[PDB]
């Protein structure tokens, strides 16, 4: 079966994303015109004070929080759970592949960091460790009203029907179009308000349900 | 930074629903029968003057325009369907003229061809209103001109309709002369034989290239000076190459034939000193995630059903990405941000009839844009502008007039796709024909018209018997039939996308995959242009 | 060519002289001091605030400006100190609001967010001057505005110096009003619920992110209309995400929640069509000589203990390279050339009090940057003006003024930054704080007074003794303990750093290593305009 | 044209209705205490200080102006009130300084005179902040500046108010150098003894003029030479006109005395080849008709008894003469245009609460106002922007944030008249002071707060009582009297007009006649500058 990761491989992960970040941010850069400027070190260098990211990674099922403090000397120094770990490495290339070079509490390793989507994948001399990185709500999320004041085509249901979701309720012909009314709704008409033929009105009840 | 991610617009339609496989049908005959109406209009004019106009060792217009452009760049034609069906026994294919944005060494032209196989390059109305065309998008967009003249004057019957007005042949020196007076190099291969209206055209160009013993440019022929003068003169020693390039000095460069003609024309297109500079940001060009025949799934052919436009703004813009502005108010339009190869576009895109809130919507949109000097993809599928009383009584004139005043006043690039029906003022809100779009296509499904048939019709019979009821009788079912005929064919006939394009009223009918290719290609033409700062009217709140 | 060899500044000091180990300690002490109150008004309102805070599902602030800025790249926040000890009994940490110029998007941009933490986001007088203030650097700098919203409307029992004045609340709707027709973008995100004067917030926004059951708009809330109409309604449902977004169309975008509303901030940042230019050269950037803990032991903490200012320049600038400008000729002030993180900037730094060739030295130097378009930066340690008979004769306050004048017409960045004293007219020749300079940062031994205390003191004595003198006694021993009691007490206490930037007379007190740091932020962020040309005005010879 | 007959606004009231009987009385009784008031200001520093004043040969600084401008001519005085009852103990009448715009040799010039009958000429807060506006004011309108300079210099006491700040001491030297760069003449008399503050304000000015044996000008006077580096120095050889004018030359033109030195002024001001040219166009200026004592009669002092504001504007304009725009929708602002003097004058008046109607309307006719180049008088009197439900759902807070962005936005000259409350963001939409009016007068009935008090208590009481409701117990009575005790008498003390012109959050309190002349007396002075086009922002439609 998948065992849980060590502090330390989360750590390693943790420094994986970061570097990366700072690629992408490298790479921006260079096709700048503003080149040499500060704000492109991804120090995290605030004034008077330190800065601490607060990450989640997720390990098999269960989600770990990691409390990352930037260091003036550009160390880390991660708290995951309670346990702090001074956390150094950097990114680099042989050939057409990317090693994370890390050094943890003065624990030198090293592991090709390849990430894909969502997934970290560490690849060392000890194992294969996978972790993943958690995807916002925002980004994986993806009773009738007459919209015109038009003449009713074709009334589908009556007093005492009972439908579906996605279903024809009511037909209306405005100006130039055809507009079916479909019901989202759930339960049983006990009301057809329009007689066949009338003219709705926008923003209007049509049929009710109890 | 911009390596956090975001979500796409579209979702794969149902592959095997009735409505989409009736609707992919129907688009595809559409498409089909637009594919084979081209592909004869692409011989001119019949094998016989083809046969002829080789055997005096010319080439054929598209085989000029093919050894000017670059090798294996693409072509952007303009108007493949002018004065079609248009005079009422005369074929006049293509307009008798081809015009088109090409790419000349390294530069983006528009090329002006006279196709001489069609009437001898006579010089029809609709063949100068597609010249003044080309020549105003060359303007707008500061492109170079390349005329190939092969020209053989202005038509005699037709004369009216050819000579003297403001938007007339004339015209057509005066864009020249002024494009020239802002650094928009004029360039004409004389190819062809220039009489009297055509031999202004290398005059007034900076730069000629003449054939020997081929071009002939006089103001006036041998047959004209014969009924004008009395005088019989040989032609090729009247206005011959040799005249013009050692004694007179209308011509700049002298070619052996035409594929030294283009060559030169090649140097001369080189030696400009143009280097085109852009002003927008420019990103990584990126492919939609959605292939382009479920445009014909997805739209089909039927106006009276409604779709939904975000499913063709997933399918033409970068990687699907689009930022929606203003989502849930007025959602009859929808307004984004999306990019075209890298190109920014804010798409505005109609899903329904104009209410007051569109219109506001739709306004607000069109200030951000032009303060930010990103250009605008208007996609016309209108029916009207919301009718009633209720609606009067809030302003929705005061609020459509918003609309119409912001896209009038709007100084960066627009471009109009019409997907679909296009009627009333509403029209006018979306940039119409009038509003100076840079291009504007349409696919084969449109229907352009003040209304719709029955409504004309409606209107026509309710206030006819209005009038008659001064006095006052009926003739009910007469009437009602008498009337219901012969204007819904009227407005089915002139509604029709052959009959828009068949004069100059668009710049041509597309296929809906070819779509995205073609607004790339208009976009970039559209930025040779540095935009301007936008001067408002008064916004009537 | 730039391959030849030159020289730099700077010595090593002597790291076991009594002088500089205890300069060493008192500055550590300082800075130590300074590290510990920041820390304390890192927190806002106390622990049970924030828990109140976050049980309703709102992030911290803080944590909203790290999670909307680009990921590992520093934030400049700009007058952590403002509200502190100005208000007698009531805390008001940070001001109230938070400030700061950051990097989203890959855009620097101005951040406005509001810590309703404390005072539940009421506007204090500070809260209005420290916004004024950002603003006002988003104006010269031409960056983009981010006003994370969540407002508690103004103050009652200090309204008048809220309300009225031209320095007041309105002149934020100002500051909006303008920049926007000036295309400097503002974007509000109301995560918040902004009652009735930060209704015109989100109003006077180009671009509206407005968060799900959380964020409320209303021009008059609940217990306001109750007061003023009689009315009760309830609040997410006077003012909520979805009237505001579905209805009247005050908002734009529609978050879920906080997270959501700063990706979708980022993408609005994106959409911006912004690119940077810069107009000035720009070299390889190199890092000094030497450290910049040995500033700690050489400028120390004794004011009246004078230093060269050429060690500074030595451990801020490129290289510790640096060309010095007339280096004989009023030695007591230092003008040079020199470069950081590759920009170029001319330094004016004191070096003693200014005579009448210091004065005619710094003039003939600013007159050469801005011919140059250079940026200046000013370090002032100031102590007078050198009062005198033979002074006046010549015309020292002939010469003064025209220092004073050059530096108040000059169109280039300035940056001033105050490493020691700053007494009298001498910090108007230096860029004080009514000459605009970009920004203006302090080290935490300096002083600003109109004089030192003494002389104060010493001046009212004198003119006392004067003025009484009309009839003429003396109470010797008695005026002198008493005047040199409260005078000396008032004049070193509001001296004070904590002083000045507990009210917004500074961008900052700054650790004297952070130096290099910050000036090299501040000199990007003053890149973004482009350098207009100078005019002077009269230079009285 | 111009013969064709038009109608006039205003009706005759009824001089026997005990309204216009009380109304009367009150306002007669505000206008002669506001009378008295002004007399008692117009003293100084009362006979003592005249007479030692006098008894140095000066002349009192009324005087000084009296014999400046030209003979007859109107003198605008502005701020009269700057320092009443302000400073607990001190008196400072005028601020302590006298600024106006007055007519000297044909042009008209703000004059700046420093009344040193008062505390010795020494700058308290309110004094630098005077200065300020009228310097602020001579730069908007480019009108040259002439300054008495009779200083005494900062004032030590409240020294942090007055040094360091951006709007403090150090600005003054600053708005110097940058009008004198934008050829905006700077002219300074030196009547007295300028001590180390005030001695930079001849040395940045273009020409002096120094009175022999009176006026001395050093950065560093006896007693701060003897504080300062410990010397002894005679005053008038420290710095007098013989040294000045011989030797050092800060001093440019040397007069006996007084009477010489606003001879020469006059010379001096004759001298800057200046020529008014207008833009506007000019008509013949005509009388109302009907008196303005009538206005007594119609206004009064009752603020929660509303009138109607064409009533005054029949009152002020030429003729009665006024073309109403949009008079029946949105009634509760009157937007026309009419002429002052002859000058087209676009008015804004309220009448009522601000609905959304009635900001649509100001916002179109602000429009109109910017894109003919016609200046605006805004007469306010508020009470607020009707609060409600239906009124949010709307977007009423989307209707007066159009009105703030097209007020903040306006290049005309804008010129408000408080002749009522002003009360909340109301105060915002019709041209506060944060809104940069050319002028800002106030009648002696006006109130401004952020929204009267009663409500203020209310929302704090309704709040708290929310507030303590997470444990939650009452105190009904008690906390209501105590509440609504000491919150309507802080309110009602602070929306005073004698509060408001004690700082310098307006120009004046001025009686209800002299209103129309004191219109034209600064439309006149706000033509001297060239109407510059106007740019928007982004209206959120
Ligand atoms: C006066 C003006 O404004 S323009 C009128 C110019 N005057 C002329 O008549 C010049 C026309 N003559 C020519 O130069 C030749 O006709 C060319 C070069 C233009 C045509 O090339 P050719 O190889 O000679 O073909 P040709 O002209 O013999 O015949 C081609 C057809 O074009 C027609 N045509 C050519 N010019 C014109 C014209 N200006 N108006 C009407 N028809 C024309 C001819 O009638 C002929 O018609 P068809 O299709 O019924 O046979
Ligand atoms: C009318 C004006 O334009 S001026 C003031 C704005 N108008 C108002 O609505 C004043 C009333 N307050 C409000 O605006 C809102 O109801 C809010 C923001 C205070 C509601 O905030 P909540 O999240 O409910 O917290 P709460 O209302 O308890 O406020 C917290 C504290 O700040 C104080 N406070 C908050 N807003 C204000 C304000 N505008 N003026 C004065 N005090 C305020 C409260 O008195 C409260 O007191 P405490 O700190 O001594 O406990
Ligand atoms: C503070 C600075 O930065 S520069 C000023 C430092 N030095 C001085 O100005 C002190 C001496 N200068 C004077 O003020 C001179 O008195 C003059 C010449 C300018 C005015 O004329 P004088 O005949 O001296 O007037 P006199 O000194 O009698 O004025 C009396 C009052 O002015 C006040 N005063 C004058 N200047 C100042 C000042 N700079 N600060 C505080 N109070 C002042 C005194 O407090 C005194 O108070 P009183 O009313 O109790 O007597
Ligand atoms: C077909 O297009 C349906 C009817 C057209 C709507 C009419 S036509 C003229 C009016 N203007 C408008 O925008 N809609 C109305
Ligand atoms: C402390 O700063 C020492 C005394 C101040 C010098 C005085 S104060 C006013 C005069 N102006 C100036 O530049 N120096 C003089
Ligand atoms: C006195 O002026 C009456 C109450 C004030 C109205 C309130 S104050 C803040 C809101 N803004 C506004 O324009 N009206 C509301």
């Amino acid at each position: 079966s998948r065992k849980a990761a060590a502090k330390e491989s989360l750590c390693q992960a943790a420094l994986g994303l970061i570097l990366k970040e700072k690629a992408m941010t490298d790479t921006f850069t260079l096709q700048a015109h503003d080149q040499f400027s500060p704000f492109s070190s991804s120090s995290g260098r605030r004034l008077n004070i330190s800065y601490t990211r607060n990450m989640t990674l997720k390990d098999g099922k269960n989600n770990v929080a990691i409390a990352v403090t930037y260091n003036h000397d550009g160390s880390y120094s991660m708290q995951i759970e309670d346990k702090t770990f001074q956390v150094l490495g950097n990114l680099y290339s042989e050939g057409d592949c990317t090693y994370l070079k890390c050094s943890v509490n003065g624990v030198a390793s090293k592991a090709k960091l390849i990430i894909l989507e969502n997934t970290i994948y560490l690849f060392s001399k000890e194992g294969s460790i996978e972790i993943d990185i958690p995807v916002p709500k925002y980004l994986s999320s993806v009773g009738p009203l007459a919209p015109m004041t038009g003449t009713i085509e074709k009334v589908f249901v009556k007093a005492g029907d009972k439908v579906k979701a996605g279903d024809s309720l009511m037909v209306m012909i405005a100006m130039k179009m055809e507009h079916t009314i479909k019901s989202p709704k759930d339960g049983t008409v006990k009301k057809v308000f329009y007689r066949e033929g009338a003219q709705a009105n926008r923003h209007t009840p049509l049929v009710e349900f109890e | 930074y911009h390596g956090d991610s975001v979500a796409s617009l579209g979702t794969q339609p149902d592959l095997g629903s009735a409505l989409y496989q009736e609707n992919y049908k129907q688009m595809k005959a559409l498409v089909n029968q637009l594919h084979e109406r081209v592909e004869h209009i692409k011989l001119g004019g019949g094998e016989k003057a083809r046969a002829l106009h080789i055997s005096r060792g010319k080439l054929l217009p598209r085989e000029r325009i093919d050894n000017l452009i670059d090798p294996g760049s693409p072509f952007l034609e303009l108007s493949q369907f002018a004065g079609y069906q248009l005079y009422d026994n005369e074929e006049v294919p293509g307009g008798g003229i081809i015009t088109g944005i090409g790419r000349v060494s390294g530069v983006e032209c528009m090329i002006i061809a006279n196709d001489a196989t069609v009437k001898g390059g006579a010089y029809y109305p609709v063949t100068v209103k597609k010249q003044l065309r080309a020549q105003e998008i060359a303007m707008q967009n500061r492109l170079p001109c390349i005329y190939l003249v092969d020209s053989g004057g202005a038509y005699l019957p037709r004369q009216a309709d050819v000579f003297p007005d403001r938007d007339h042949f004339g015209r057509t020196f005066y864009n020249q002369a002024i494009m020239s007076s802002k650094n928009i190099a004029q360039i004409a291969v004389v190819m062809g034989s220039c009489t009297a209206g055509g031999a202004y055209v290398p005059a007034m160009a900076d730069e000629n290239i003449i054939v020997r013993k081929q071009g002939t440019i006089f103001l006036a022929g041998p047959p004209l000076v014969k009924a004008a003068t009395g005088e019989e003169v040989s032609a090729e020693d009247l206005g011959g190459a040799d005249l013009h390039c050692r004694k007179s000095g209308v011509s700049d460069h002298w070619a052996l034939d035409d594929h030294h003609a283009l060559h030169l024309t090649r140097k001369v297109v080189r030696n400009l000193n143009y280097q085109k500079k852009l002003d927008v940001t420019i990103e990584p060009s990126e492919e939609p995630l959605f292939p382009a025949d479920e445009l014909y799934g997805i739209v089909g052919a039927n106006l009276k059903r409604s779709f939904d436009v975000r499913e063709v703004i997933a399918r033409i813009v970068d990687g699907s990405r689009f930022t929606e502005f203003k989502a849930f108010y007025g959602d009859t339009l929808v307004t984004g941000f999306a990019r075209i190869f890298g190109y920014p576009v804010g798409i505005v895109g109609n899903n329904g009839v104009l209410f007051s809130e569109s219109a506001k919507k739709g306004t607000h949109f069109v200030q951000l844009c032009c303060q930010r000097n990103i250009p605008l993809l208007f996609l016309q599928n209108i029916t009207g502008f919301m009718v009633g009383r209720e609606y009067e009584a809030e302003g929705i004139a005061k609020d459509g007039a918003k609309m119409v005043a912001a896209v009038a006043c709007a100084q960066v690039p627009k471009i109009t796709l019409i997907i679909g029906g296009s009627y009333g003022a509403g029209n006018y809100g979306m940039c119409g024909r009038a509003y100076s779009p840079r291009f504007l296509y349409i696919w084969p499904n449109a229907r352009i018209s003040v209304m719709g048939g029955e409504q004309a019709a409606n209107v026509l019979a309710t206030i006819t018997k209005d009038q008659r009821a001064r006095e006052g009788k009926q003739f009910s079912s007469a009437d009602e039939a008498a009337l219901k005929e012969p204007i819904i064919k009227k407005f089915e006939e002139e509604g029709n996308p052959y009959y828009s394009s068949a004069r100059v009223w668009d710049d041509g009918i597309i296929d809906p995959a070819d779509t995205r290719l073609v607004l790339g290609l208009s976009f970039s033409a559209a930025l040779n242009a540095p935009i301007e700062k936008t001067d408002f009217g008064i916004f009537r709140m």
